RNA sequence: GCUUGUGCUGUCUUCGUCCA
């Protein structure tokens, strides 16, 4: 059934007739071998913990960035444009939290397979550039904001200037952009990871390159791979379950063995 | 009759010739392999117009054999006789079974059964000829004949002429 | 390059157009007419011309060339002959479709029972797919049980009542409601009547019915001339040193031809209708069973041994049929099979190959100016000394066998020749274990020639193969080209297959006593002396020569 | 080299190895097809260098193919049953 | 070997009588049909060539190739020897000999005027190019002779055949 | 008509693994058939190794033609495709 | 359908990546109705006759194709496998041309 | 004739016990008559009248001829049985079990 | 100068081997 299905050069998944099965393989265009379980940090935790972790206030002194971690802590307090930038970042984070918590993952599960491991990249940067010691960073906040914002626009899954292409490209990387913004927040970068400048450009370049390397290759015979990946477990394995239930599903049997409903009641 | 035709040729090139002079070499190979050949479908290809500015395109690598395949399109002058056509000729040989004439590259054989009876073959004449009272057709004599049939061979064309109708024979 | 030169251009198939064979085409493509039932002329060689083993049909003997193409046995594809049928017979595979077409049209005027005036009929004709178009037209015209000589103005019909057709074996019964109740007559619908009715179908009606005017004309579903396949399709087998056995298809064709002769003889001499019906029904049965011997509802045709006849349809179906058993998967050359064993001292992507298997298998290497010296050495060593060679192949394609050559040292290699050298170290080979459940069951290893007669694997790869060393066997396939070698080394190589796309986790890990020993060795209270540490450090291939404090 | 091995080779994406296994390391064959009728009825005589399809009465529009011998046998058995599989080397739309 | 720009031509069932080659009936077959297509697929007319036009074209192309092969630095024998291939050399020699020994018009301007007369004429706007080539080639002198040699012109009685023949004879160099 | 202009090429700018494998195989076969080598060979003798050396230096004289589902195609030179 | 398949697979603790089951359930529901994975589901498509006959009902499919004059465009992988051709898959999903411009160096 | 060697056969076409044999060697020599051709034209009695039907040893096997039995079948024709013996020493790949 | 020897059925059935 699935033999003649292949990823084409425009990203779509089509059969031999040219009929579209999917408009993007796996709905994200990634390869099955290039994903790993990662935690999205904006999903879990109470509102107070989220605010404490991500909010930065440049007017109140005790709710600001610590002065021993940044060289320029003197001329930061009282700035209003930089506060506008930080507020935009925090609003983006809150929107991501709402989108993930109310639409995608309603049950709050935050451990999902996603491309390019961010934790590994960050600790590699820390080991490479010797980011220990109480030395103060020279990484200005606008550089952080603009670098992350620009990075979230260079994750190309689809090439082209078409408006519909741009919309599909933006859709394809929503979860991954949420992950990246959750990890590379301003407060986390300056305090938790203590990256300097060179580490920051290295991290951005590495993220972009690894994402480009994790895409699916045109010419994959994904139908056969899917068929094998589904049939392989079946060889090693009151409701019906197991091979009889799989046979019922695949045959689309009209009268299954144990029909059932799952009626949910109102809140009261 | 001569014509202009747009023809195409498939040319296969060995990898040992994959050099900067690939295009010119393909051009001379095409010229050597097309000029003067005889195809029954088209007739005789005599010349290729614009022989030094022929587009060859991009060659495709044959999977499993390495050699590249080129599609060459060109315009050439082609001559082909047609059934029931009257053309000029020059007699090349005289024989009791008939005489052989030449119409360009084509050699046409005319049997005695397609020759007027008054043109009795004279073997005593020097050179021997098919002669009448007022007509004498020998080697090198201009003759106007009508092609009746054409025979297709592997790379050759055999035509049969006749002079038995009016405005034919010696000219 | 293994085929003799042919001036015709070499191209690849881009479309396969199906259809039926018109009797005109069968007569045109044929090369001889088959009429004599006797297979052999006088049992003195030289099979009878015009018989089932005519030499013009093709040659299956080494010393005999085909009389039609003049090519040898290895090149002759076989040529068809045709057999004229005395009376047309039904094609066993199209009887239901013939019945449906008879239901869709009138049996007298040869026109459709419905017209485009009906909105539903026009809607049905509007569709594109021939099968669905025919289904819709049949669903509509099935109810219409009477031809109309007038518009429902004359529509071209004859006004006759349409009979109801019922299937009974190979015979179709048509029941007319001849003129509340009266006496209706059901009479046999002979193939000839249906054929001459179908020939009067207009091309537009034929297109409306789903048939194609150029390729699949409805009256071609009735067989009037039979194509006789060449002996290549029905080869004979020598049962013993003296007596050879005729194939099943040959015997069935002999029976069909005998029935044809019987019908022709009976027709011209004297015609009792009962005898004619019996003999023509016998001919229909033979022709039908020649192409399908599993017709439900009637006994099968049996051989003199009692086994059922292997019809052409049975050749194509099942695991052992043509499609599954010879086209989708087939036996291949340049392969080996033996028991597997474990070797802790092999790299992950290495397989240990016995010397005898390495000598038997080969890889054709093109002679260039980078390897002519080495290849000459291999040619000198001969097919019994490793490293060696088995054949030398010239540019023209001729093979020089090095076993039977007395002047092997007197061979000079020219550029472009091929030397079928022995299998050597670091040659990529495909390695496989059945059943092949997933794509990690076929991986490409690097050859290492070793003594003794078992394949040897690093034990980490026993997990993807689902293999252990209690008697399992695995298959080895040798690539025979530079392109194929590159594909194996760049796509299927073992290191590239460590992480699987099924669950984005590795499929190979430390297993068995290596796992047990890495647990025991890394306990908190395991201490190692200097002299043992030196040996353990030297064992690491990637060690940099610095001993840790 | 059964069907499951063929599926594994498809999953790997190695088309060249699959073609070589099923043609060069097995029953490879050369046939001639008429460029008009599309049938394998060309009476080809390689030594005399003349090709000819009697049904279509042509000598020029003739091509050669490399197909498995089992495919040739299957097409001939189909022709034995009045089915005509026509092989064409160009698409039409 | 060489393939025409016309392809397809698959199997059918109808058979036509306008398939056999016949000069008198002006049935030149599919590859020599009145409508042709160039490399761009656009409409194109069948291009016949009289011996004058053919000689002019072959001489021009051969001398251009000879000049190109010598780095851009007249005799028919030398011009034939320019080409490669002994059989090709012989074929071009024979064609050149035929054209020279039957050249009705050896001048470019005479051929240009003849082509203009045979093309721009109102009567000749319907004449088939094969008929035009035959008229310019055979060098006929009489209406009856031309009709006998060219049966196609018999059905075209709207042609000023005699005066056109006299014009050709005038243009013919004596 | 079917060809896509260089300015409007929308496929990936990287050499996929299938394209890399096919290019290496074809180049190795061509070198084994005595094609000219466009890079200096120090001591290498294996055609596949020479092909890999050529590919690393962007010296392979081959063109990839990527077929879109509708029949149109894009021609990419192996010297302008990024290789990992 | 995805939920049921995942429930069957993950009952014994096994894990299969999402994209494979997504592809399967997108194939089963791509025609607007549930297409069973049987001969009555697969063989009732518009795919080539040669591809369809290789699965089940070979002879019946071949007769139906012959009577209906079906045309196979040889775009599938089974058609190219059984004809000994380079399938339009993997390394055969493109063409290699010769770069006459680069060879000028 | 078979490509093996016939030099180990005795006068009666049967190998004798105690002779070491290898793969493809001929252990039973048998011929079947064939109608002669026109070779009697000028052949000095050296024309083929019989066709070989010999029994070769299996290609992968070798050993010592242990015992040769010669007798008559139920029909009164000759009938032979040849038994070959070899020793198999354990080696890498042999299967054992408790 | 006496000169070296190339070829194999087929169809059933059963019993086994390794996975499952
Ligand atoms: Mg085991
Ligand atoms: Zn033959
Ligand atoms: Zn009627
Ligand atoms: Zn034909």
């Amino acid at each position: 059934a699935l033999e003649d299905i292949m990823v084409h050069y425009d990203g779509t998944t089509r059969n031999s007739l040219g009929d579209i099965i999917q408009f993007l393989y796996g709905e994200d265009g990634l390869d099955g071998t290039q994903v790993e379980r990662q935690t999205i940090d904006t999903i879990p935790g109470s509102d107070k913990a989220f605010h404490k972790r991500y909010y930065v206030d440049l007017m109140d002194e005790k709710n600001s960035i610590k002065p021993d971690v940044i060289e320029y802590a003197a001329d930061i307090l009282g700035d209003v444009e930089l506060q506008k930038e930080l507020n935009s970042e925090y609003e983006q984070l809150v929107s991501d939290r709402k989108f993930l918590r109310e639409i995608v993952f309603v049950n709050g599960d935050h451990n999902w397979p996603l491309p390019v491991n961010l934790r590994r990249i960050i600790q590699n940067a820390q080991q490479i550039f010797h980011l220990d010691r109480a030395k103060a960073s020279d990484l200005t906040i606008p550089e952080i904001i603009h670098g992350v914002r620009d990075l979230c626009k260079k994750l190309f899954v689809l090439r082209g200037e078409n408006e519909l292409i741009k919309e599909a490209q933006q859709n394809a990387t929503s979860l991954f952009q949420c992950l990246v913004r959750a990890r590379l927040a301003t407060r986390r970068i300056l305090e938790e990871f203590r990256l300097n400048r060179d580490a920051f450009e290295w991290v951005l370049g590495t993220i972009e390159a690894q994402f480009q390397r994790s895409l699916v290759h045109p010419g994959e015979m994904v139908g056969v791979i899917a068929a094998q990946s589904i049939g392989e477990p079946a060889t090693q394995m009151n409701v019906t379950l197991g091979v009889p239930r799989l046979k019922e599903i695949l045959n689309v049997a009209k009268n299954i063995k144990t029909p059932a409903l799952t009626v949910y009641l109102d809140r009261e | 009759m001569f014509f202009l035709k747009d023809l195409s040729l498939i040319l296969t090139l060995h990898p040992s010739y994959f050099g900067p002079q690939m295009n010119q070499y393909l051009r001379e190979k095409l010229l050597t392999d097309v000029e003067g050949t005889c195809t029954g479908q088209f007739g005789y290809i005599v010349t290729v117009l614009d022989g030094m500015n022929i587009d060859v395109g991009k060659g495709r690598i044959i999977p499993g054999s390495g050699s590249a395949e080129f599609e060459v399109k060109y315009r050439a002058v082609v001559w082909k006789p047609f059934k029931g056509e009257v053309v000029d000729a020059i007699v090349s040989n005289v024989s009791p079974i008939g005489f052989f004439a030449d119409v360009g590259p084509l050699n046409v054989f005319v049997s005695t059964r397609l020759i007027p009876d008054n043109l009795v073959y004279n073997p005593s004449n020097s050179p021997p000829a098919y002669m009448s009272n007022d007509e004498l057709i020998t080697k090198g004599s201009k003759v106007r004949l009508k092609v009746v049939g054409t025979r297709t061979d592997v790379n050759e064309i055999y035509a049969i002429g006749s002079i038995k109708e009016d405005f034919l024979g010696a000219i | 390059s293994q085929f003799p030169y042919s001036s015709a251009p070499l191209r690849s198939v881009k479309e396969v157009q199906f259809g039926l064979l018109s009797p005109e085409e069968i007569r045109a493509i044929s090369v001889v007419k088959i009429e004599y039932p006797e297979i052999m002329d006088e049992s003195r060689q030289r099979p009878r011309e015009g018989g089932l083993n005519d030499p013009k049909l093709g040659s299956i003997d080494r010393n005999f060339k085909c009389q039609t193409c003049g090519e040898g046995m290895a090149e002759c594809p076989g040529h068809f002959g045709h057999m004229e049928l005395a009376k047309p017979v039904f094609h066993i595979g199209f009887i239901p479709k013939i019945k449906k077409v008879c239901e869709c049209i009138c049996m007298n005027c040869g026109k459709l029972l419905l017209d485009e005036t009906n909105p539903t009929m026009a809607q049905a004709i509007r569709i594109r797919d021939p099968k669905k178009r025919f289904n819709a037209v049949w669903q509509l015209c099935k109810t219409k049980m009477v031809c109309e000589a007038d518009a429902p103005v004359s529509r071209g019909g004859c006004g006759n009542t349409q009979p109801v057709v019922r299937k009974d074996g190979m015979k179709l019964w048509g029941t007319w409601k001849k003129s509340r109740d009266a006496q209706p007559e059901r009479k046999l619908l002979t193939p000839g009547e249906i054929l001459n009715v179908f020939k009067h179908i207009s091309p537009e009606d034929c297109f409306r019915l789903g048939f194609n005017e150029d390729y699949a004309r409805p009256e071609w579903m009735i067989i009037t001339v039979l194509p006789v396949p060449p002996p290549q399709v029905r080869p004979s087998i020598a049962m013993d040193e003296t007596t050879q056995g005729q194939d099943d298809l040959t015997h069935k064709l002999s029976d069909i031809l005998k029935a044809n002769i019987n019908v022709q003889k009976l027709e011209m001499d004297g015609s009792p209708q009962h005898i004619i019906n019996e003999v023509e029904q016998l001919l229909q049965f033979h022709v039908a069973t020649y192409m399908d011997n599993d017709i439900a509802g009637q006994p099968q045709a049996l051989q003199k041994s009692g086994r059922p006849v292997k019809a052409i349809r049975a050749r194509l179906k099942g695991k052992e049929g043509r499609l599954r058993g010879n086209l989708m998967g087939k036996r291949v050359d340049f392969s080996a099979r033996t028991v597997i064993s474990g070797d802790p001292n092999l790299e992950l992507d290495q397989v240990g190959v016995p010397i005898s298997i390495a000598k038997t298998l080969s890889y054709p290497e093109t002679v260039t100016q980078y390897n002519i010296h080495r290849l000459t050495e291999y040619v000198r060593n001969g097919p019994n000394e490793h490293p060696g060679a088995k054949y030398v192949i010239r540019d023209n394609g001729d093979r020089i066998d090095l076993r039977y050559h007395k002047r092997a040292g007197d061979i000079v290699l020219q550029y472009g020749w091929k030397v079928e050298r022995h299998l050597m170290d670091d040659d990529p080979v495909l390695f496989n274990r059945q059943p092949s459940l997933h794509k990690m069951s076929m991986m490409a290893h690097r050859v290492k020639v070793m003594p003794y007669s078992t394949f040897r694997l690093n034990l980490s790869v026993t997990s993807p193969y689902n293999a252990d060393f209690d008697g399992d066997e695995m298959n080895l396939h040798v690539p025979q080209s530079e392109e194929t070698r590159a594909e194996l080394s760049q796509l299927c190589a073992v290191p590239l297959q460590i992480v699987s796309p099924q669950s984005n986790k590795p499929v190979m890990g430390i297993v068995q006593d290596t796992l047990c020993g890495v647990r025991k060795m890394t306990l908190r209270d395991t201490f190692i002396e200097y002299e043992q540490v030196m040996n353990m450090l030297f064992w690491v291939p990637s060690w940099d020569g610095v001993v840790p404090q | 080299f059964g069907e499951m091995e063929r599926d594994c080779m498809i999953a790997h994406g190695a088309a060249g190895f699959l073609k070589e296994r099923l043609m060069e390391a097995s029953d490879a064959f050369r046939v001639h097809v008429c460029g008009i009728c599309g049938l394998m009825s060309v009476i080809a005589n390689l030594k005399k260098n003349q090709f000819e399809c009697r049904s279509c009465k042509n000598k020029t529009n003739i091509y050669q193919l490399h197909i498995p011998y089992a495919a040739k046998l299957l097409f001939q058995e189909l022709m034995a049953m009045n089915i005509a599989p026509r092989l064409y080397t160009e698409r039409s739309g | 070997v060489s393939t025409s720009t016309v392809g397809a031509r698959r199997r059918r069932a109808k058979q036509q009588v306008d398939d056999e080659e016949n000069a008198t009936l002006l049935r030149l077959g599919p590859e020599f049909a009145l409508k042709q297509y160039d490399h761009d697929g656009n409409e194109h007319d069948l291009i016949a060539l009289s011996l004058s036009e053919s000689r002019l074209l072959i001489r021009e192309a051969l001398k251009a190739r000879s000049r190109a092969r010598n780095g851009g630095v007249i005799d028919d024998d030398e011009l034939a020897k320019v080409t490669s291939g002994a059989v090709a050399n012989g074929v071009v020699k024979k064609t050149l000999d035929y054209l020279n020994t039957f050249a009705r018009f050896k001048d470019e301007e005479t051929c240009t005027a003849v082509d203009q007369l045979l093309h721009n004429s109102s009567d000749c706007s319907v004449l088939h190019p094969f008929e035009i080539a035959q008229l310019s080639s055979l060098g006929c002198e009489d209406v009856d002779e031309a009709i006998t040699l060219i049966p196609s012109l018999a059905a075209k009685k709207e042609v000023n055949l005699q005066r056109i023949l006299d014009e050709l004879n005038r243009l013919e160099d004596p | 008509e079917l060809a896509i202009l260089k300015e409007e090429r929308t496929t990936t700018p990287y050499l996929t693994k299938y394209e890399r494998a096919r290019i290496l195989g074809t180049r190795a076969l061509q070198i084994s058939m005595n094609a000219p080598v466009l890079v200096d060979i120090e001591g290498e003798t294996d055609p596949l190794q020479i092909a890999m050396k050529e590919l690393s230096q962007r010296k392979i004289p081959l063109v990839i033609r990527r077929y879109l589902p509708d029949g149109s195609y894009e021609d990419w030179g192996c010297d302008e495709l990024i290789v990992d | 359908l995805y939920k049921e398949i995942l429930n069957v697979i993950a009952f014994d603790g096994s894990y299969v990546n999402y994209r494979h089951m997504a592809l399967l359930v997108d194939v089963m529901t791509s025609r607007g109705y549930l297409m069973a994975i049987t001969r009555h589901g697969i063989n009732r498509a518009d795919t080539g006759a040669l591809m369809r006959c290789s699965f089940e009902e070979t002879v019946e499919i071949l007769f139906e194709a012959g009577a209906a004059a079906e045309l196979d465009d040889c775009r599938g992988v089974s058609e190219n496998v059984m004809l000994g051709q380079l399938a339009p898959m993997g390394t055969g999903a493109f063409d290699v041309m010769i770069d006459e411009k680069l060879l000028t160096s | 004739l078979k490509h093996g060697t016939y030099e180990k056969l005795d006068e009666d076409g049967l190998i004798a016990p105690g002779v070491r044999v290898s793969g493809d060697d001929i252990i039973i020599g048998k011929t079947t008559p064939i109608p002669p051709d026109t070779e009697e034209l000028g052949q000095r009695t050296k024309y083929h009248t019989k066709r070989d039907a010999s029994t070769p040893l299996r290609s992968t096997e070798n050993g010592i001829v242990d015992q040769v039995l010669l007798t008559t079948n139920q029909e009164g024709l000759k009938f032979v049985k040849v038994r070959m013996r070899t020793t198999k020493v354990p080696q890498i790949g042999d299967k054992f079990a408790s």
